[PDB]
């Protein structure tokens, strides 16, 4: 009914784990650990590794982006952290072993798998969850519709909630859930970037992909 | 050189298996440092604290009602599940123990003494080790080292029998073992 | 009543040497444990992976926990440190010896915590390394611990050997020897 | 066969 990043989830469990808040390190924090890597055969693997934590990133807050709607993805972001500091403790001990920066460089990519697999499973467990946010994307996409050849003003941020309120200020769930109501305001700047010709569009993210395909 | 303090986290997921599968118990700990603080006992069904800085979790954890239920279900989901999964070579494993019987002096300063009866490289753990002088089994004089765990999925242990043989004597080292259908034996001729 | 097997899924993490491990355990001796660094289940005997398995990225999620909460704990203890419990070390072979017949010394180090140990073998005074292998921390219900070094080597008449471990709880490093005695 | 294991809980808050 509504497309996984991982089709056939595995069984995923929960360490109770979503009341943290401080699991991601700050720019000083991975700054220190980068300076361990301090000899000169290592600058070109260091290069690769700080890469890989910077997809990383992008990869956590992609998921809180599109899927913040759903209990469990603190769960699944705050895990990712805290993966994320356990192979730290080897990288800053190993801090010029090539080698080894490589292996982290590919756990770092199977923590994000694995933040994938975990994430759709707790979705494909929520029936509810599924409803509400094809039904954000179904809206979206009247709205993708009705918005055809209206001025969209969207400079001062204020015309997206506007419209929003027009159109479906009024449904249930629109009035009741931020994160609804939020995708549907995200909604119309896509709206508004394809209208503008923008091709990069649905790779911008799941929900983004979901809207504008097909 | 590093006389920095040390804190540690440990945490056990003990099975606990009786006749086969048939009982099972689950036996979760936490331990910090060397002090265990809670636990969860698949006989009582929720966590319990055992020292009064395991309280906030036992009643936290408690209130989880799907984790509850997950805990309760793994004596079947865990426990039983990985016993199968290795039932082939662990419960099922079985490795001959070679035996041997060699002379050593109690003393320096003595004549030589006793028989040591060398049993090694089996498994399971489960052995029996008995000394006979001419058929009759001999008792009051045996000393061993005990079951000795190598480390490596193989045990060793040393049976000695304390008596100055004599011309015409025959001793005999028996070995009784799961890996073998009737005992092995050694002999020394006096 | 009777008891017949055990099963343990144990693991732990210490600070401040930002270590941890996770294995399993049945009757007291190691199935398996997973190498942090390279993040990899490696099996106690290689044949056991040829009937097994298990996905490392477990081991990860579980330490990743238990970090946090030792943390936690830590600080909860109002900072109260472990008491170091010095080990008991005990070497011998793995069967009798005989001249020139390949043999293998284990050097047993028990009862002791934390689980931070360095063990050297020595030959005639000279540190060996060529053969030598251990086992992870292995665990003990009084929660201490067990570990087992192992040396491949050909008895002779003229070789004396000690196994050198060292540990916080120690005065000075403890020396046992073996020289067939 | 697969050893399945016992995910690691989060202590009180």
């Amino acid at each position: 009914s509504m497309k996984l990043r991982v089709e056939n989830p595995k069984k995923a469990q929960k360490h109770f784990v979503q009341n943290l808040n401080n699991v991601v390190f700050t720019n000083k924090e991975l700054e220190d650990i980068y300076n361990l890597s301090n000899k000169e055969e290592t600058k070109e693997v260091l290069k690769l590794f700080k890469l890989k934590v910077n997809q990383f990133y992008r990869h956590a807050f992609g998921i809180v982006n599109d899927y913040n709607g759903l209990l469990e993805y603190k769960e699944i972001f705050n895990m990712m952290f805290l993966k994320l500091s356990v192979v730290f403790d080897t990288q800053r001990k190993e801090a010029n072993n090539v080698e080894q920066i490589k292996r982290n460089i590919a756990i770092l990519d199977e923590i994000m798998a694995k933040a994938d697999n975990d994430l759709s499973y707790f979705i494909s467990q929520n029936k509810n969850f599924q409803e509400l946010w094809d039904k954000a994307v179904k809206l979206t996409k009247e709205m993708k519709i009705k918005l055809k050849g209206q001025k969209l003003d969207l400079r001062d941020g204020e015309v997206a909630i506007n419209k929003v309120r027009e159109l479906f200020g009024s449904d249930k769930n629109v009035k009741e859930l931020w994160w609804f109501r939020s995708l549907l305001v995200k909604g119309v700047y896509l709206i508004k970037r394809y209208y503008e010709g923008d091709i990069e569009l649905k790779t911008t993210s799941d929900f983004a992909k979901a809207v504008f395909e097909d | 050189g590093d006389t920095r303090p040390r804190f540690l986290w440990q945490l056990k997921f003990e099975c606990h298996f009786f006749n086969g599968t048939e009982r099972v118990r689950l036996l979760e700990r936490c331990i910090y440092n060397q002090e265990e603080s809670v636990r969860f006992d698949s006989d009582v069904g929720e966590y319990r604290a055992v020292t009064e800085l395991g309280r906030p979790d036992a009643e936290y954890w408690n209130s989880q009602k799907d984790l509850l239920e997950q805990r309760r279900a793994a004596v079947d989901t865990y426990c039983r599940h990985n016993y199968g999964v290795g039932e082939s070579f662990t419960v099922q494993r079985r490795v001959e123990p070679k035996v041997t019987v060699y002379p050593s002096k109690t003393q320096p300063l003595q004549h030589h003494n006793l028989l040591v009866c060398s049993v090694s490289g089996f498994y399971p753990g489960s052995i029996e080790v008995r000394w006979f002088r001419n058929g009759q089994e001999e008792k009051a004089g045996v000393v061993s080292t005990g079951l000795i765990q190598n480390g490596d999925w193989t045990f060793q242990t040393l049976v000695m029998l304390e008596t100055v043989p004599r011309s015409g004597e025959v001793y005999t080292c028996q070995v009784e073992h799961p890996s073998v259908t009737s005992p092995l034996t050694v002999e020394w001729r006096a | 009543i009777k008891e017949e097997h055990v099963i343990i899924q144990a693991e732990f993490y210490l600070n401040p040497d930002q270590s941890g491990e996770f294995m399993f355990d049945f009757d007291g001796d190691e199935i398996f444990h997973v190498d942090m660094a390279k993040k990899e289940t490696v099996w106690r005997l290689e044949e056991f992976g040829r009937f097994a398995s298990f996905e490392a990225q477990g081991a990860l999620a579980n330490i990743a926990v238990d970090k946090a909460n030792l943390e936690i704990m830590t600080k909860r203890s109002n900072y109260t440190p472990i008491t170091n419990v010095p080990p008991e070390v005990t070497v011998l072979t793995n069967s009798p010896v005989e001249l020139r017949e390949p043999n293998v010394l284990i050097c047993f180090i028990d009862k002791f915590t934390p689980p931070v140990v360095n063990v050297t073998w020595l030959r005639n005074g000279k540190p060996v390394t060529t053969g030598v292998s251990e086992t992870v921390f292995l665990p003990r219900e009084d929660h201490l611990f067990r570990k087992f070094h192992y040396l491949p080597f050909l008895p002779s008449t003229e070789d004396v050997y000690d196994c050198r471990v060292e540990h916080w709880g120690l005065d000075e490093p403890l020396l046992k020897h073996w020289e067939f005695d | 066969p697969k050893y399945v294991k016992q995910n690691t809980l989060k202590l009180a808050t």
